[PDB]
């Protein structure tokens, strides 16, 4: 008969997925663009030909210092200041809620008429295919499983084995 | 690619075909031949009591 | 909204007629008497390892039309049963045309059951010559009939009657 | 077939011998316990006539009856009958 | 209650201070309604003051028991699977010693897991699949791995049946209140079409594939996955396709045969598991009926009927509510099936039903205790609960004047006697034992009880065992032995490795337990008769129903006004019955192993665990801590160090917990309180209690947490001290 779901943070999730697979996109094309042989092979020495390695795990600092900078400070200051104590407007602070953020303060507001409004026309682009990212990167992420497990054959694990035919990996196409 | 065409016997005809390999005709008219042997003769004819089910 | 499922003394009757309605041309065997030579059987497990059924049928089984990808039909075209029971919850527009071009009065049929659009070319009797769940009825009686057909034999024995 | 056969008849001699013999012993019900020899409806002897048990309990040997010598020590005798 | 009825939300309630009578826990903050909300949680005084829904809860929240015996099962059969050592066992038994569990050695762990068969590490079993496991028509690991999956289906499917009512919007009345039909249908076909099924995948299937196992192979070199249809040629071996018959009938020749069953009673020499030959015959010699017999019959009519002089002019009327109590309709039930539980835990020891058991002693001894406490855990329960009938299930009292306000008018007097029968015995059936260490310790034998001082000469036999074994020469047909090879005469022969049953001797040290049993079986029930008859109104309180069955106790006046009640002779009365079974059990392995088990090697010279000790030294009482408990428990508390190990580390915990239910058994209550209170003071100087008013035991919870742990300590003490003398000689 229906469940008391809608975690009223429902529009939390949302804005996540706009995180997950937005960030999901720089991997769709980036990824099966390869480039197959441009000309031919990829040779990479360089930053790494012969100074002892390159990254790895002094890697995650380099790559998440400012990517803690990035992501740290999105939903942070998204929009909410404010940001004090005692009663509820509901989702579980809302501190911010009826004020924007400052009574005679600054530049708080980006643009004109009382809002944060970027004008109401832009439902074209984000809807369908930037939240189709949701639904793609998710049986395209999903392709995930048939691009490389079956684990080329070096490795079988706990040997139950239980049935041979052929091998599969990924390259595109397939047998049938 | 015994059978990139499963070609075989005769074109016609007089029986017991199925060669020579293949063999032999083992039971023949109507039977076998189903495979299919073709076809359906004023017989025999099949249906029961006979074959005079020799055997013996 | 949530979807619907209303039960009720018995839908389980319409959608149990229709279940063997579905499966009285499922019933394909005799039917469609030239759909089996011998397709009837399945013809499981009778790996170039082994074996059929066991004395069979024999003078696999077959030849064959194999195959994989049968999972994949079943389902993708169940994926259309129950699309033939929304779209046609109504408001038309299916006819989606084409953007430009007036010349597109050709129709079709309609809503079709039987003779198609209507029924049509209204002229007709001469010869052909000389209810309904009757036109169901008949056909379980075309369906668990081949149910035991399968199993059809006493073998150690056989036609005691003869 | 086989003797079977002879014994495809023979279902009618339990089968028939049970439904035959089943409506009457269930009949006149709503009785329970009581009949004749006791409490109050006398016309004694033993008597004759009253079905289920005696006629059906006897075809058990009827089945026996004309099958008899037949398979039993195979045939003998010149016309057990006298007539030709 | 509240929000919102009634039409008007879906909008479920998560959220507002309570529910469960109606000053309900009520703003005002405390601890004690959270034992509340569990305890009586199931219970109907409240839900609603009508019947209609409770029977479409119990008929649901019943449903996931099944669904869970279900869950559990299929890891059992998966674990007797993958975590194999049943393929290794099965072609190597008499020597393997099995095993399904296994630690993964984190912490200390591993002790616990101690070469156990075929070539691996593990801990043991004490619970015969394995052995059900027989049976496989099959055999193969994966495949238990498909009866086990076909269990969680049967699960989330027979576990949706129960989302498929209640939560659904539920049958009602009629539906259980007409009665009908019910037993015509259960007994007829299921008790029927099962043991009827059973027979089919009995004989076709299993017979066949363990008829020619009984010598040798390796599986697979036997019994494929399909190989048993239409094929009735391999049934060749093992009997006809009948030939010339045709449904059985009579006009049948044998001149040499009579189909499978030819009817055993005894033991495999090779598998003394009792034949199975037979174990078709006997299940669908079930079934038939059932078959014939669940066609009874549409009610009263049959009760409304027999009536007389001082009988039961009620009988006639035995209850228009027994189509609505279920209170009742339970407690008679765990009568039956609780009494009906440990009458398997004899024909099981003295007729094994499944392959290689006896020889297994440990794994069908276990089964004979565990088998044996739910054949009184479920029995002082069928009194609980018909003392919850005695005291409310009906609405009025409409009911009236018969077999029961007939048994109540008597009641100062069924109860009259019965005390003095026990008074009896006790005398009779105690003191008896201490004569012998009194004048045994005095010391004259001359003048003891011994099975050889007072008058009973080297003989026991004349009475009905002796006339058991013996009987194949009545009505009876026969077949080689018996009906139970325990019994007084002929035959030896039995087991290869070890041994199983034989003759099992009795006279004196046999004669007195079997008394003290009655005695103990006695004095139990005397307290849950009397308990659950008095239930409502008495000369100590009349106006004593007026709560529920429960209720501490009236309170400190008339003398005592204190225990009463009849949860209370529900906690007395399992106090006892924790003996009743915790000495029966005590009973079967000092005679098994005295006598029985034991074992066998050239001229069959028999060699008892223990050459029987029990002769003249039971009888003492103390031979039950010489022989016994000091004896024996030698391998409880030599058990450090090992692979079982976790039954002397129970052994000491458990030995504890037991030695701490007297705390809870034996105190006060406002004392806690006393207590509970200094601490809340300490709590509030820091500021850290008041907040959920902190509360002392509610007098009749602390029985309750008396009595359960007095028996899950004072029992898993045993558990351990057993697993620890049959693993390991014996
Ligand atoms: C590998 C297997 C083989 C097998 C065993 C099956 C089995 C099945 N297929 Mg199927 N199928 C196969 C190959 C196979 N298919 C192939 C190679 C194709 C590609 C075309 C299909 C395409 C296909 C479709 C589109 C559908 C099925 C459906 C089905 C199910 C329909 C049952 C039925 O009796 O409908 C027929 C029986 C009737 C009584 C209906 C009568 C209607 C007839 C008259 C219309 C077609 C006859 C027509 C006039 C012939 C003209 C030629 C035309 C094909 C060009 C059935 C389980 C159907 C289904 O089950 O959907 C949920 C449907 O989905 N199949
Ligand atoms: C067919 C049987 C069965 C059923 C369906 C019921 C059903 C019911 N019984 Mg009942 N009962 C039964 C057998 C049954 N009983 C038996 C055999 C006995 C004899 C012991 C009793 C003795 C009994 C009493 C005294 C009472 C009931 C009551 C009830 C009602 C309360 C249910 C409740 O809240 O759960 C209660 C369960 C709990 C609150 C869970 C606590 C369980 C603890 C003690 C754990 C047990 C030890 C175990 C080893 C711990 C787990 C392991 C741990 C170490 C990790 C309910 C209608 C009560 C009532 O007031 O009637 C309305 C009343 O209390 N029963
Ligand atoms: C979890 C499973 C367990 C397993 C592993 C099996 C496996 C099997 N069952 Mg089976 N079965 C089971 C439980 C199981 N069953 C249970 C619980 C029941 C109910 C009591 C049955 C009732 C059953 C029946 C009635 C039949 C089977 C048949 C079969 C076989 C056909 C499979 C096949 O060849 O597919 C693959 C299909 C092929 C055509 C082989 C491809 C080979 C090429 C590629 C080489 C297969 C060996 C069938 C059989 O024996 O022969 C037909 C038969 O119909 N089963
Ligand atoms: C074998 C045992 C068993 C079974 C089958 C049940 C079954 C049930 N219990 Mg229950 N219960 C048990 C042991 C069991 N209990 C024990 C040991 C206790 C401790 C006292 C309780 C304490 C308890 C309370 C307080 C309540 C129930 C309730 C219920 C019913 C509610 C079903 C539901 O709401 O959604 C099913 C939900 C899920 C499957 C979600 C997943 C949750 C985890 C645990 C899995 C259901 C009939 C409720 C009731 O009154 O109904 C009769 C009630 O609130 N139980
Ligand atoms: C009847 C009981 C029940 C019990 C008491 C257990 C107990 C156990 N299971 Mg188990 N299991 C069960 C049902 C049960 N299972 C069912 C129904 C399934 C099918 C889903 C499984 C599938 C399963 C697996 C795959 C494993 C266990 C394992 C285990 C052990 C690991 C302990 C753990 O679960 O947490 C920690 C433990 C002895 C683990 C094991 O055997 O390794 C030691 C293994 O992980 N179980
Ligand atoms: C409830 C039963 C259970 C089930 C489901 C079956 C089912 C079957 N048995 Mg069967 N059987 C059973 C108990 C069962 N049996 C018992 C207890 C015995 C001995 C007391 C037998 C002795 C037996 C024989 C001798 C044969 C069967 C055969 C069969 C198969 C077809 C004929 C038939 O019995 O019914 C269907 C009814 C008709 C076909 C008419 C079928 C798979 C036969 C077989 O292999 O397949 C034909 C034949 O070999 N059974
Ligand atoms: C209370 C009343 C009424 C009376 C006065 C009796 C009296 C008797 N019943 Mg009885 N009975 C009754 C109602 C009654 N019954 C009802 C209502 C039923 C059905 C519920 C029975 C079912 C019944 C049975 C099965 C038996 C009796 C027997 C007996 C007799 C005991 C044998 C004896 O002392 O001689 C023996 C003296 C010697 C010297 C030897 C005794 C005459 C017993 C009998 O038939 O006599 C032994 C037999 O055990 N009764
Ligand atoms: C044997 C084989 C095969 C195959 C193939 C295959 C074959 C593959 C497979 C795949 C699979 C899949 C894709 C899946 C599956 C699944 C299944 C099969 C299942 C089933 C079942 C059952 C049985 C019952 C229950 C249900 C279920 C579903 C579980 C082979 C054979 C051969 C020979 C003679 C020689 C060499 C060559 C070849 C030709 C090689
Ligand atoms: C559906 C069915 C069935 C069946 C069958 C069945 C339905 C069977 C069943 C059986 C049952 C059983 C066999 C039971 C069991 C039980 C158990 C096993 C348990 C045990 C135990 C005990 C002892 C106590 C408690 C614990 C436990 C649980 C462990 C069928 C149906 C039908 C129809 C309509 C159609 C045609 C065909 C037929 C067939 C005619
Ligand atoms: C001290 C302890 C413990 C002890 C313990 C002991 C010292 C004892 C215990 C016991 C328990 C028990 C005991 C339970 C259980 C169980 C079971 C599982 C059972 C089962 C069974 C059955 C089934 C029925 C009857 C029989 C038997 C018992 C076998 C602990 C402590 C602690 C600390 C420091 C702090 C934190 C927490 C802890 C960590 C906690
Ligand atoms: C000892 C004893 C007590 C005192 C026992 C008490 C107070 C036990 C209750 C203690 C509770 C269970 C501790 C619960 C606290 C924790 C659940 C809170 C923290 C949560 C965890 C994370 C630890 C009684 O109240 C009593 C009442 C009636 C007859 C006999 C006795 C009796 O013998
Ligand atoms: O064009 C269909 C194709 O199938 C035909 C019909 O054309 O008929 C049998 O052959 C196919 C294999 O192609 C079978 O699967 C089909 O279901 C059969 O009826 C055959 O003539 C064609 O090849």
């Amino acid at each position: 008969s229906d469940p008391e779901s809608l975690r009223w943070n429902v529009q939390a999730e949302l804005v996540h997925s706009r995180w997950a697979m937005l960030g999901a996109a720089g991997i769709f094309i980036p990824e099966f663009l390869t480039k197959l042989g441009i000309l031919n092979t990829p040779s990479w020495y360089t930053a790494g030909e012969q100074e002892y390695f390159t990254d790895t795990t002094t890697l995650f600092i380099v790559e998440l210092v400012f990517i803690g900078w990035a992501e740290g400070r999105r939903w942070a200051d998204i929009l909410n200041p404010g940001c004090v104590n005692t009663d509820p407007i509901f989702p579980n602070n809302k501190l911010t809620g009826t004020d924007v953020g400052y009574p005679g303060g600054l530049w708080f507001d980006p643009l004109g008429w009382g809002s944060a409004s970027p004008q109401k026309l832009k439902e074209l682009r984000t809807k369908e295919i930037k939240n189709g990212r949701l639904a793609m990167l998710a049986v395209m992420g999903a392709w995930f499983q048939h691009i490389y497990t079956g684990t080329g054959p070096i490795d079988n694990l706990f040997a139950a084995h239980l049935a041979d035919p052929h091998a599969t990996i990924f390259a595109a196409f397939t047998p049938k | 690619a015994r059978a990139y065409t499963v070609e075989f016997g005769s074109c016609k005809f007089p029986e017991n075909f199925t060669g020579c390999q293949d063999l032999a005709k083992q039971k023949k008219v109507p039977f076998l031949s189903d495979d299919l042997d073709l076809e359906c003769e004023g017989k025999d004819k099949y249906k029961c009591g006979s074959n005079v089910f020799w055997k013996w | 909204s949530d979807p619907e499922g209303t039960g009720g003394f018995i839908e389980p009757k319409w959608l149990a007629y229709g279940e063997i309605i579905n499966g009285r041309y499922a019933m394909l065997g005799a039917v469609g008497a030239i759909a089996p030579e011998i397709l009837g059987k399945a013809g499981l497990i009778p790996q170039e390892t082994a074996l059929p059924w066991f004395r069979t049928g024999f003078i696999y089984n077959y030849w064959a039309d194999s195959y994989t990808l049968f999972v994949f039909e079943m389902a993708l075209m169940g994926f259309a049963e129950h699309r033939r029971f929304q779209d046609w919850a109504k408001p038309g527009s299916m006819g989606k045309q084409y953007f430009l071009g007036l010349e597109k009065g050709l129709g079709g049929s309609g809503e079709p059951a039987y003779p198609g659009g209507p029924f049509f070319n209204p002229l007709g009797f001469g010869k052909d010559e000389k209810k309904l769940k009757e036109v169901k009825n008949g056909r379980l009686a075309m369906l668990a009939i081949l149910g035991y057909f399968v199993q059809a034999l006493v073998t150690g024995v056989g036609p005691y009657q003869n | 077939d086989y003797i079977g056969s002879s014994t495809n008849l023979i279902m009618v001699t339990t089968t028939t011998l049970m439904l035959f013999a089943g409506r009457f012993g269930l009949a006149p019900s709503a009785n329970r316990k009581a009949t004749a020899g006791l409490k109050l409806e006398a016309r004694e002897s033993g008597i004759q006539t009253g079905d289920p048990a005696g006629f059906t309990l006897a075809d058990t040997l009827a089945c026996g009856a004309v099958g008899h010598i037949m398979g039993v020590g195979i045939v003998l005798g010149l016309k057990n009958t006298g007539v030709l | 209650l509240v929000d919102r009825d009634p039409i008007k939300t879906s909008f479920e309630q998560w959220a507002k201070p309570g529910h469960f009578s109606r000053t309900i826990a009520k703003g005002p903050d405390t601890t004690t309604w959270i034992w509340n909300l569990h305890a009586d949680a199931h219970d109907f005084d409240s839900h609603t003051s009508d019947l209609e829904e409770i029977s479409r809860k119990v008929f649901s929240a019943h449903f996931g028991q099944l669904s869970i015996i279900f869950l559990w099962l299929s890891g059992m059969y998966f674990h007797g699977a993958r975590f194999s050592n049943y393929e290794a066992w099965l072609n190597d038994p008499t020597h393997i010693g099995p095993s399904a569990q296994v630690v993964w050695p984190i912490v200390g762990q591993e002790i616990l897991n101690g070469d156990v068969g075929g070539g691996f590490r593990g801990i043991q079993i004490t619970s015969g699949f394995f052995q059900i496991w027989r049976a496989s028509g099959i055999t193969s690991e994966l495949q238990l791995y498909c009866t086990a999956i076909g269990a969680l289906v049967f699960a989330g499917l027979m576990l949706f049946a129960g989302w498929f009512h209640y939560h659904k919007a539920a049958p009602k009345l009629a539906w259980f209140q007409d009665v009908e039909s019910m037993l015509n249908h259960h007994l007829a076909g299921l008790l029927g079409l099962g043991s009827l099924s059973w027979a089919r995948h009995q004989v076709h299937v299993s017979l066949p594939i363990n008829q020619f196992l009984n010598a040798g192979v390796d599986p697979k070199e036997i019994p494929l996955p399909h190989e048993f249809i239409l094929n009735r040629d391999l049934l060749a071996q093992l009997y006809p396709s009948f030939a010339e018959g045709a449904t059985p009938f009579f006009t049948l020749n044998w001149s040499k045969y009579a189909d499978f069953l030819t009817f055993r009673g005894g033991l495999d020499p090779l598998t003394g598991g009792l034949w199975l030959t037979d174990i078709a015959h006997h299940h669908l010699a079930i079934a038939i009926l059932f078959l014939i017999a669940g066609h009874m019959y549409r009610i009263k009519d049959i009760l409304e009927a027999h009536k007389g002089p001082f009988t039961g002019q009620g009988h006639k009327g035995l209850y228009e509510i027994l189509t609505t109590s279920w209170h009742a309709q339970l407690s008679i039930n765990l009568a039956m099936l609780g009494s009906l539980t440990i009458v398997v835990a004899q024909h099981m020891y003295s007729m094994p039903p499944y392959p290689y058991l006896a020889t297994d002693y440990a794994t069908q001894l276990s089964l004979f205790t565990h088998h044996m406490w739910i054949g009184g855990f479920l029995i002082v329960g069928a009194a609980a609960h018909a003392a919850i009938f005695m005291v409310r299930d009906y609405d009025p009292t409409t009911r009236y004047n018969d077999l029961l306000d007939r048994v109540l008018r008597h009641r100062d007097a069924i109860i009259s006697h019965l005390n003095w029968v026990c008074i009896f015995l006790g005398f009779h059936s105690f003191g008896l034992y201490i004569h012998n260490d009194t004048m045994s310790a005095l010391g004259r034998p001359q003048d003891m009880f011994s099975d050889t001082a007072i008058q009973l000469q080297p003989v026991f036999a004349q009475w009905i065992q002796n006339t058991h074994a013996l009987a194949p020469g009545t009505t009876a047909p026969g077949a080689t032995a018996s009906t139970s090879l325990t019994w007084g005469g002929g035959d030896l022969v039995a087991v290869g490795n070890k041994v199983a049953l034989l003759p099992i001797p009795l006279g004196t040290a046999d004669f007195l337990v079997h008394h003290i049993h009655a005695f103990t079986i006695h004095v139990t029930v005397l307290i849950l008769l009397k308990g659950v008859l008095f239930a409502r109104s008495s000369r100590l309180i009349p106006d004593k129903a007026n709560l529920g069955f429960r209720f501490p106790c009236d309170g400190p006046g008339r003398g005592g006004t204190c225990q009463v009640s009849a949860w209370d002779h529900v906690f007395l009365g399992l106090f006892w019955m924790y003996n009743s079974i915790s000495v029966v059990i005590f009973h079967f392995s000092w005679k098994m192993q005295s006598d029985v088990w034991g074992t066998i090697n050239d001229q069959g010279v028999v060699t008892h665990i223990t050459a029987g000790n029990f002769a003249q030294s039971s009888i003492t009482i103390n031979g039950w801590l010489r022989d016994f408990l000091w004896a024996q428990a030698s391998q409880v508390i030599q058990s450090y160090g090992s692979s079982l190990s976790a039954y002397g580390l129970f052994f000491l915990g458990a030995h504890f917990v037991w030695a701490f239910s007297l705390m809870f058994l034996f105190s006060g209550r406002g004392y806690w309180q006393e207590l509970i209170e200094s601490i809340v003071w300490a709590h509030n100087k820091l500021k850290v209690a008041p907040a959920t008013q902190p509360r002392a035991l509610s007098i009749v919870q602390g029985r309750a947490v008396g009595v359960t742990h007095y028996l899950l300590g004072g029992i898993a003490t045993t558990w351990a001290f057993f697993l620890a003398r049959i693993i390991a000689v014996g």
